[PDB]
This record gives structure tokens, sequence and C-alpha cells, in this order.
């Protein structure tokens, strides 16, 4: 009977599950994807879907397109900086989620520099038309297993530009969805500190 | 496909940019290299990883994080006959000639126990301590006349090891009839953590011993 | 289990370090060579005499 | 000097050229921007005039600076931020070191420890190290003079055996020699530490050493900090020493 | 209460359709 | 054309070499320190 | 003896041409006015002898280089233009400086016709440094971003929407270059 | 040159571009490289 009750009630359950860091299978990105879709969808007002690329409408800019998947195409013995999970675009700010790998050998290199970020804002400004004078890229880490109710909040924030009170109207149980970061890693929380302290890059 | 890598030298990753020396330094060439690589870091010892900093906050205020710019640290070089067996040597000599500084390899087992001559008063201090090759110990007078009297290996000549039980460690604490806090014996323990015989004896254990020093 | 683990990582994040630094020499080989090339052709067009 | 600090904290200058003429605020004092020019030519921001109401305010303090008898650059301002923070005015020092180091005279480790000066007084162990954190989140590796300054903070919050350790780690992995000032302070640490039992043979031992060894001279202060402590000793040696 | 309120309150599959999504028509073929 | 500057106290600029020193360090370290 | 006059003569007015030419906004006078110069004082490599006013172009020799670049459309065998100079500097063993190169391939509009220019300074055997030949490469990795950037934005409004290709151009980047972005750390040893 | 606007002409989903059409022609005028028949035959898939 109580299962019965929780799949009716609670329609994204499968989301906060996987966000409480429950699923040990496929970890949370799908529900990550499905839940910044969702909002999306509720944010804008004509919304096309696509495998990998949801668009809203042609003037306000609302794209989510999912990249790639970091932890698997993160191989440990390459060189390379720039590997990001999902690139998402609000009217006329950039911003790049990545779910920080549970190798802090591999964070370094998961954390795109500035250089590819002004050329990826060049990029945008090319494709879209936006004037390279508001554009402005921001570059956002995330817990590798699980979500932290700060970080589902400044996810709401930056992303959606939604405060808390309309993002806990726009989703009952946001209101006490209750995460605190494990404090055995400090290695996440100081680089996610700093990459959510960082300013906009703006070119 | 996926080759393996043998010797530490290809584990821990090496250019090799000499001919054909596999045995070649690097150490300052990926230094030089490294630092052109990059100015937010200042000259304190960096540490690669933010987990790895002291429990200290008088030491962590000392160290700074720096991701691959932790590694090579260090000024000096390294100067049979086992680190510990010419970490006394040398400092007996240059005790005997009335030195300041002496260089001296830095290993696991040297630099625990060089900390803990300083912890007992028998070295004023060390220079470019957080060194994983060489480091400087500033040797201690008092009156024209040295500190250290005597110091030598436990392994007297390059060759034999011991293992010292806690019976051996309290023999040491209680020799030749007297409390012992005089002479100082350091042993490495199962843990790789090096203390003196005051310290073994208090916490029952033993260890593989480094040295003797007054 | 940890401690293992810990060392295979700092392993590949010792052959990624290796791969950047080797992408940094080629460049000072490629700089160099250029100073054989210029010494080298003058010498040979002195061989033509 | 303390007014135009406050000015500057309460209601900080605008960096848009022709700016200072429009504003009461700072009123002025009897194609090439300032950016590029501070930029290409090296020269600060303070020392080029646009017009503009930060410039206006750098004016004002320079006459200050002249007035009271110092010189507006680096130098000077440590003069200033430490005259300020040895009179507890810390909000108004750190107010005028932002602004000088925002108009580009830059944040020397001189400044940082005429800015520590403030919490040293005071005894503000976690400010002196945040100050300390501050540097080497800027880049500004701390010299032998900002050790000082937190050695004298520990020493006046009464943490002597702090002094010791800190002496003892900067010159493991600082890698900086000890200063005559260095043993004067750690020598008046010792003079009233109690964290051992062994703070009198240490002050002689470290005496001999910094004598000997270093070459050395005592000095008066030197020679006040270990009578000081030789004079609670009630040992006839000690006495005699 | 909310869940339980927001609980409580709240074409054709021939040929033409498939052929239409796949971008194609009758004509081409 | 430009700003005017009102002060200029010159000994204050008495006081790339990184990139010298650094490139002269690695020769040396690849030939000129070699057996 | 005239020539030494000539030489200068020949350098002020490439001086006052550069500033004639700083606001040319059709290609056609100034690629033909850039041209005339080639004859009337006899840049071509023909002429070894004192009778060349090349040698004795010291600095305007650079200027004069560039300025007959923008070649976009209507060459009327435009490029026999940069040729010659080329041939000229070539002959002289004059080494183009890293800035200068610079300069030259910002003037450029396509990647194609940076591509010619590139081609023309191969057949030709001019010097440069190293650093010039990285930041010459660079400047054609950027037109191509560029050129692939513009055929996106054509594309997108037809589409309404950008393409899976459009996104994965703006994150990936144009494919393997010489140069790139996610690899930051290479290029430092040349550039200064 | 060939090839590559024998790509241009079989690649109408693929990025396909009359303006990319045209700098391949440029490749032809600009490179001082004689065209050919088979040019001509790719140019005039190109335009179909």
């Amino acid at each position: 009977e109580l299962v019965a009750h929780i799949v009716r009630n609670y329609s994204q359950i499968d989301i906060i599950y996987d966000f409480l860091g429950f699923n040990y299978s496929e970890g949370y990105r799908s529900s990550l994807r499905r839940y910044m879709e969702y909002l999306q969808c509720k944010t804008a007002e004509n919304v096309r879907a696509s495998g990998r690329l949801v668009t809203g409408d042609k003037g306000e800019h609302n794209i989510l397109f999912d990249y790639c998947v970091s932890r698997e195409s993160l191989v440990s013995g390459d060189s390379c900086q720039g590997i990001i999970d999902f690139l998402y675009i609000n009217g006329n700010d950039v911003t790049l989620i990545i779910i920080a790998s549970d190798n802090p050998w591999l964070r370094n290199r998961q954390l795109p520099h500035r250089r590819q970020m002004e050329g990826i804002a060049r990029r945008v400004c090319f494709v879209l038309g936006i004037p390279p004078s508001e554009v402005r890229i921001r570059n956002l880490l995330l817990p590798p297993t699980y979500l932290d109710k700060g970080s589902i909040v400044r996810l709401n924030d930056i992303v959606f530009r939604l405060s808390n009170e309309q993002s806990n109207l726009l989703i009952p149980w946001l209101t006490n969805y209750n995460k605190e970061l494990d404090p055995k890693d400090v290695d996440y929380t100081a680089l996610a500190k700093t990459t959510n302290e960082e300013e906009w890059l703006t070119l | 496909g996926h080759r393996l890598l043998h010797g530490k030298r290809e584990r821990e990753g090496s250019l090799f940019a000499v001919a054909n020396d596999v045995k070649r330094d690097e150490r300052l060439l990926r230094q030089q290299l490294n630092a052109l690589l990059e100015t937010p870091l200042v000259d304190l010892p960096g540490v690669e990883r933010r987990r790895d900093l002291p429990a200290d906050p008088i030491t962590r205020l000392f160290f700074q994080h720096k991701g691959d710019h932790a590694l090579y640290y260090g000024t000096y070089d390294k100067p049979l006959y086992t680190p510990i067996y010419d970490f006394c040597h040398r400092i007996r000599e240059a005790t005997e000639q009335r030195k300041r500084f002496v260089v001296v390899p830095s290993t696991i087992e040297t630099r625990g126990c060089a900390r803990v001559m300083h912890d007992h008063g028998l070295v004023a201090g060390f220079r470019d301590f957080h060194n994983d090759r060489a480091f400087a110990v500033e040797l201690k007078y008092f009156q024209g006349d040295s500190t250290i009297n005597v110091i030598e290996p436990c392994s007297y000549d390059g060759r034999t090891e011991f293992e010292w039980s806690p019976k051996m460690m309290r023999r040491l604490l209680n020799t030749h009839g007297i409390h012992n806090r005089l002479v100082v014996y350091i042993c490495r323990t199962a843990d790789n953590r090096i203390i003196d015989h005051i310290h073994a004896v208090k916490e029952n254990i033993g260890g593989r011993g480094l040295m003797m020093v007054h | 289990e940890k401690k293992r683990i810990e060392a295979r990582q700092m392993m590949d994040g010792r052959q990624a370090l290796k791969k950047k630094h080797l992408d940094l020499l080629r460049e000072f080989h490629e700089r160099q060579f250029f100073f054989w090339y210029e010494r080298a052709s003058e010498r040979l067009q002195n061989m033509n005499l | 000097l303390l007014e135009i600090g406050n000015k500057l904290l309460r209601s900080p200058p605008s960096p848009e050229p022709l700016s200072g003429k429009a504003s009461k605020l700072y009123p002025p004092v009897g194609r090439l921007r300032a950016e590029e020019l501070s930029a290409k030519y090296n020269v600060p921001m303070a020392y080029i005039d646009d017009s503009s109401e930060a410039s206006n305010a750098s004016k004002s303090l320079a006459l200050v600076m002249e007035d009271v008898g110092l010189e507006f650059t680096e130098d000077g301002l440590t003069v200033v931020i430490s005259a300020l923070s040895r009179q507890g005015y810390g909000t108004i020092g750190r107010a005028i070191f932002d602004f000088a180091s925002t108009m580009g005279l830059g944040p020397s480790a001189e400044m940082y420890k005429a800015l520590m000066k403030y919490a040293s007084r005071r005894g503000d162990v976690n400010e002196s190290m945040a100050l300390i954190e501050e540097m080497k989140g800027n880049g500004i590796t701390p010299r032998i003079g900002n050790w000082h300054e937190l050695m004298y903070t520990f020493y006046k919050a009464k943490d002597y055996p702090a002094v010791s350790q800190i002496v003892d780690n900067m010159k493991m992995y600082a890698n900086i020699e000890p200063n005559e000032v260095t043993f004067v302070l750690q020598l008046k640490a010792l003079a009233k530490d109690n964290s051992q039992l062994n703070s009198l043979p240490e002050a002689i031992q470290l005496f001999d050493q910094m004598e000997n060894v270093y070459g050395f001279i005592a000095s008066r202060p030197h020679y006040d900090a270990m009578m000081f402590h030789l004079s609670q000793s009630p040992r006839p040696e000690m006495r005699l020493r | 209460r909310r869940l339980e309120e927001a609980q409580t309150s709240p074409r054709r599959r021939t040929l033409e359709d498939v052929l239409k999504r796949l971008g194609k028509t009758t004509r081409d073929l | 054309e430009h700003p005017a500057i009102w002060l200029w106290y010159p000994w204050r600029m008495n006081p790339h070499m990184p990139q010298r020193r650094a490139l002269k360090n690695v020769h040396g370290a690849v030939f000129n320190d070699l057996t | 003896y005239a020539a030494m006059e000539l030489a200068a003569e020949a350098r002020r007015e490439i001086h006052e041409l550069w500033l004639s030419a700083e606001t040319a906004l059709e290609r056609e006078k100034r690629v033909q006015q850039v041209a005339a110069l080639i004859e009337k004082y006899k840049l071509d490599p023909s002429t070894p002898r004192e009778a060349d006013v090349s040698r004795g172009l010291g600095d305007a020799f650079d200027r004069l280089l560039l300025l007959c670049l923008p070649l976009g459309k209507t060459d009327a065998k435009g490029t026999d233009n940069l040729e010659r100079l080329m041939h000229l500097a070539g002959r002289n063993g004059r080494e183009l400086s890293v800035r200068t190169i610079q300069h030259l391939f910002a003037r450029t509009d396509s990647f194609a016709e940076a591509l010619a220019v590139f081609y023309t300074m191969r057949r030709c055997h001019v010097a440069m440094n190293m650093e010039a030949y990285y930041s010459m490469l660079y400047s054609l990795q950027r037109l191509e971003e560029e050129g692939w950037g513009q055929h996106f934005r054509n594309e997108y409004e037809e589409n309404g929407a950008p393409s899976e290709q459009a996104m994965d151009f703006i994150v990936k980047g144009i494919s393997n270059a010489l140069l790139p972005e996610n690899k930051p750390w290479l290029g430092r040893v040349m550039f200064q | 040159i060939n090839s590559l606007l024998l790509a241009n002409s079989n690649a109408i989903s693929s990025n396909g571009s009359l303006s990319m059409t045209e700098e391949l022609v440029g490749f032809f005028t600009l490179l001082k490289i004689r065209p050919n028949a088979d040019t001509e035959i790719c140019v005039n898939l190109c335009r179909d």
C-alpha cells in the first residue's frame, strides 16, 4: 500500500531517490537531466525536445544540451582540459554543468580552462547571433554521486534564474529536501566553493 | 591494447629526455618545465591536494595547495651504506668539523629520525625540510662544543638489519640500570612512523632500529 | 582498499602530467631544430662553390 | 588622514573619467584611456589623472600624506597604514589599503604587515592568519616581517610556544634565516612561556648560539630580554648570569 | 497536502504519420 | 590625447626574465649538464 | 646616387600610402593603386642591381607588403601582386617578424584567402621565426572556426533552432588543429 | 580539391553549404592549380 501511494503521488520520487545518492548503477546524471528538462519545460512555453538537445523559443535562447558523459569520457592517461556533462544557455547567459568525477587527479582535467571558456562563448555568439557584449559564461561544479540542497538551490538560481520561494512553489519537495556535503571529502568542497564563487567570464 | 609500467620511474612518469640513460636524474628539468607551465603561487612548500594539508593550523599556514606544482619541490640534491648509515656518518663528520649545515638525504626514516633529533634537542633546526631528495640539518653547539657527542646507526655495518621488540625498547629505556632519557634510540614502527624509545615504551611497541644518538 | 585506489589514481595522474611535459618539450626541440636549420643551411650554401 | 580614510570607507570613489568635478564628495584639488596608459607605461592609476573621482581622492590623499611628512608611494602607504592600525583604526587602514591596491599601488608584503599590526596590538590570531592567507591567495610570498607580525600576534594573544613553533617552522619550510628581531621576539616569548619545563635553559642555549654560531652581537633588546628571563629565577647561578 | 491535492484535482498510427515522421512522402517512394 | 599624470616619484621605477631563466635551465638540463 | 634619394622618396610615398589606405572601402582602388607602384618603381626581381629600391626600403617594405592583402573577390590576377613582393623578400633574405605576420594575417577575411597567402609564402622562399609560424597557423585555425560559425548561424535562422551539430560545434570547436584550446599548455615555449 | 567538392555535393544533409562550394572554387582560383574535367563534373553535381 505504501509503495502504491508513493508511486501515485511523488511523480519524481525517482529523481529524489537518485539525487540522494542511492543509485549505485547509473548515478544521478540521467535524473538530473530529467529534472533540468522538467524545469525548462515549465519555464518556457513552446518546447521541442530531441535525444540530446531541448529548445524553447527562438528569441529567449532557452537551450539545454547534454554534451556527453564525463565519467566514461574521461580517460585517466590523457591530457585534455575540457569535458563537460551539460550545457545550458538561458537568454544571454551560458553555464557548463559538470558532475565532479570521484577521481581527484581527474577533477582538474575536468574543469575547463579560461581560454576554452572564451572559445565556447565566442562560438555561442557566432551561432546564435547574440552580441559579444552580453555573452557571459559560468562554470558549474556538482558533487560526484549526489546533490546537495545548496547545490540544487544554486543550480536553480543561476541556470533558471528563479528564487528559493519560486523554486519551492514550482517543485513541492525541494522545501524539505535536506542534504549536506559529506565532510569526508574536502577537496570537492574547496573546488566547488572556488568554482561557484568565480565571476561570470564575460567576453 | 595496454602496456604496463614496470619500474618506479615509468610508474611515476618520466620523460627520459636524455638519449639512452634510463637512470638520469630529471628532477630539475621537470621542475623548470612545470614552472614555465604556469603567479598565484608562493615559494612556500606546496601540497598536491587539499586533504594532504597538515592538521596543525600554524603548519597549514606555511603550507600551500598547488595542483601539480607541488611536485619536484626542492633546492639541494642527493649527496651501499643505506641512507641511515650515510646520514649518521655525514652528521658525525660535520659535527667533528664544527660546521653549521649538513646536507643529508631525505628518506622517510632519515627525515623522521632527524625530526626526532630536533624534538629531543640535538639539532638546532633544518633547511629545505620538505625536499624529498635531501635536506640540510642546522647543527647546534653550546660553548664551542657540539651538542651531539656520538651518533651511530643500528646496523653498524651497512648490511645487517634488526627488529626491536617491546622488551628491547624497555631494555633501552632502562639501559645499564638507569632510567635512560639521555641517549635516544629511534625505531620505525609497523605503521611507518618513527618514534624514540620513550614513546615506544609508553605505547608498548617496538620496531625496526634506526640509530642511537647523544 | 582506499589506499590502493589512491595509489592507482596517482599513477594515472602522473601519466597525464608526463603527457603535458612531453608536449611542452616538443616545442623546445622544435625551436632548437630551427637554429640547426639556419646554421646547417648556410654551411651548405658555401658547398656550392 | 583619518577623515579622508573614513570618507574612502563610507563612500568609495568612482573610476569613471570626468567625475571628480561634478561631485562635492571629492572636489578638485588645486584615445589612450588611463587603463592602457597604466598597462603599457607601468604607471599606477593613482599617478595618472583623468579628472575622475578616484583621481581626485588620490590627489587629496597624496596632499595629506605629504603634509604629514611622508611620500605617496608603497613606502608611505605602509607607514600610513601602520600608524592607523596602531591606534585601533583597523577598518580605516584596510579601506586605504584596498583603495591603494586597486588604484595601482600594489599590495606589498610590507603593506600587509602594516595591515596586520592592527590585529597584532589586539592579539587576534585568527585575523592575523586570515591576513597571511590573503597574502598567499593574492600570490604574495609572506616575508620575515610578516612572520614577526604573526609572532607578535601570538605573543600578545598569550600563546607563547606558538612563537617558537613559528620560528622553527619558518626556518625549516619557508627557508628564511632568523633575524636579530627574530631572536628578540623569541627570547621575549621564552621569558613568559610555561608550556614546557625548559624555558630558561632553552633561552640560555638560544642566546649562546645566536652569539657564537650566528655571529650576531647582542644589543640592548637582546640583553633586556635575556636579563628579564634570568631575573625571575631565584637560583644563584642565574642571578650571577 | 500539495501533492495530494495536485493528484486529486487534475492520433492515428497509419502509414502516412509514420512516413511523415520519417520525413518522406509516398510520391518520393 | 591622453590624461595628465600628476606624480612621478622617480626611484619607484628602479626595480620574461622567468622565460629566459626557465629556457636556459631546460637547455642546461638537456645538454649542458650531461656526462 | 639617384637610387638613394629614390628609395627615400619611395619610402615616403609608402608612408603616405599607408595613411591613404586607412579607410580603403573599395577593394579595387586599393589593389590597383598598390599595383601601380610595382611597375612605377620597377620592383620586379629582374633588377638585382642598385636600381632596386627594395633593399633600401628598410621598414616601409612591410607596410607595402601588408597594404596589398585584401583580395576577397575580383582578383584580376591579384595574387601576383603579393607574389612579386614575396619573391623580392625571399631573394633579399628579409626575415618577417612575428608582429608583421600577425598583422598581415589579421587583414585577411576568409579561410581560402589566408590559405592562398600561406601557399604564396611557401612557394616563395621567405624566412620567419617559429613564433611567426605558430601565429600564422593560429590565424588559419581561427579563420576556420569563424567560417564554420558563420555557416551554422546561417542555418540557424532557417531551422529556427540550433542543430545537434550546431551545439556540438559550439562545445567541441573545430576538429584537430596544430594549436587546440583543450590543450592550453602548449605554445608557451614559443610565445613570449 | 575535386574530392573535397564531391564531398560537398554528397553532403547535402551533413553540412552542405553553397558558400562552402564558393570557398572550394576560391581554392582553385587562388592556389594556382589547373582545374580538371572531373572538376567540371563535381561543380556540376554541387550546382545540382
